[PDB]
């Protein structure tokens, strides 16, 4: 799930390292 | 933290010498020293952990995911050695899981966290960590079961409470979520002083009409989680001009606004053509932001990525918008049609980030019944005219007309963000 209009996810960005 | 088994005590002089090189910042020499100790003492847990820690630091120095992947494997190796002290075993696998999450290796982190819980079945904090691992992969169901187990053995674990409440709220168990979020924040346990729990506790209270909500927004502001009581986004660049409503000239994006308003009828007509001939392209709003009613969106761009199939349905609109990278390149916003029908009330809410401004172009606006409040100020749309607000401020929408209301939503980078910041910010 993505945070589009709201802030409903536990995290809104992807984990991709450095 | 007892980290030395019997054999490691006998080689403490060699282990200390390698560790001193690491603590002095001579990471390359420290890696080679611990590598030599691993070669000479392949069964030493402290030598292996030192190698992994040095690889960890080296990855931070080089900003290398691949070096970190080597560290992740060496932390695992520590756990496979014989006679590993319990404290070292836990530290090594906990760091392994943490670095796996950092790399986005969420399935791998979950296996590591599951092994930790199996090895240390009485460690409540490890179960709490496992719950976080499930939440990060999107597995709310397994996360919920984990925190239920924690709360059965330690009912007053504040970390488990806020995370259990977060899951309940995400599942629309609004009233049920409030005491968990509230008592969990009030516990002050490590990990509870987190803006996400202030955000959703206040929102859950607003949804049930609890007037205490803004007292919690004020406390979250005073503790540094929110820029203000009104502006509650959590993915922020500090210092950006903060105001609920913007004029086109204030944004500097006057050429974009002029093009949207000069060409608004083609944007409307392609949206209507999709409504009539391809209505499945409008997807129902999926973030639990509606009290009631019907709200759907047909998205052309998201996270700065054009949806090619969607643009087959509005090809002239996509062609028009391609000339404005201030919106098509906004990796923290969308470009989308938004239809809302009578009987719709959108809960007060805030978007995720202060790094975008949100433009609304009116396409089909009934004469009465439609309005949008942002902060303390309510406005309405006009056909062919752009409204601009900062959706990181709390806003709320009503649709009480006698027919449908169609707008075009165009997100732009906050105008004060430099090109360097617009390039390096993670997409949302
Ligand atoms: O009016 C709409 O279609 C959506 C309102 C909203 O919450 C937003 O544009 O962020
Ligand atoms: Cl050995
Ligand atoms: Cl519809
Ligand atoms: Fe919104």
């Amino acid at each position: 799930g993505k945070c589009k209009n709201g802030l409903g996810e536990y995290t809104c960005t992807s984990l991709e390292g450095f | 933290p007892k980290l030395l088994n019997k054999f490691d005590k006998t080689i403490k002089a060699e282990l200390d010498a390698a560790e001193k090189l690491r603590k002095r910042g001579k990471i390359e020499e420290a890696v080679n020293a611990f590598k030599e100790l691993v070669r000479k003492y392949p069964q030493s847990p402290r030598a292996r952990y030192g190698k992994a820690q040095c690889e960890d630091d080296l990855a931070e120095k080089r900003r290398s995911n691949e070096v970190l992947r080597g560290a992740i494997e060496t932390y695992q190796e520590v756990a496979s050695l014989p006679d590993v002290p319990a404290d070292l075993l836990k530290l090594s696998l906990k760091r392994r899981s943490d670095r796996q999450q950092f790399l986005g290796h969420m399935r791998g982190s979950l296996l590591t966290l599951q092994r930790l819980v199996q090895l240390f079945p009485n460690d409540t904090s490890l179960k709490n960590d496992l719950g976080v691992g499930y939440l990060l992969i999107g597995d709310n169901d397994n996360a919920k079961k984990v925190y239920e187990e924690v709360l059965s053995v330690t009912p007053n674990d504040g970390f488990a409470k806020v995370h259990y409440g977060f899951i309940l709220k995400a599942q629309n168990k609004i009233a049920e979520s409030i005491p968990y979020l509230k008592e969990g924040i009030e516990s002050g346990d490590p990990g509870t002083d987190d803006g996400r729990f202030y955000f959703h506790l206040g929102d859950a209270m607003q949804r049930v009409g609890n007037k205490e909500a803004y007292k919690w927004y004020e406390l979250g502001h005073k503790r540094g989680h929110f820029a203000s009581v009104w502006q509650r986004s959590l993915y922020n660049v500090n210092g950006l001009k903060a105001q609920p409503w913007w004029t086109p000239k204030e944004t500097g994006y006057t050429e974009l606004v002029k093009s949207l308003e000069r060409n608004w009828k083609l944007i409307r007509d392609e949206g209507l053509a999709v409504m009539d001939k391809a209505k499945g392209l409008f997807l129902p709003e999926d973030e639990n932001l509606r009290e009631k009613g019907d709200w759907s969106q047909f998205t052309l761009w998201q996270q700065g990525r054009r949806n090619e199939n969607a643009c087959k349905g509005a090809p002239k609109t996509c062609t028009l918008l391609e000339k404005f990278p201030e919106t098509t390149g906004c990796r923290r916003g969308q470009i989308k049609y938004s239809i809302m029908h009578p009987g719709t009330h959108v809960w007060p809410h805030t978007g995720p980030t202060n790094c975008r401004l949100r433009m609304h172009l009116g396409l089909v606006i009934p004469k009465e019944g439609c309005k949008i409040r942002c902060a303390n100020e309510t406005k309405t749309w006009e056909e062919g005219k752009v409204l601009i607000f900062d959706d990181s401020f709390e806003h709320e929408v009503w649709q009480d007309a006698s027919s449908f209301r169609l707008i075009f939503i165009v997100d732009v980078w906050h105008p004060e963000l430099t090109p360097q910041q617009r390039r390096s910010l993670p997409a949302i």
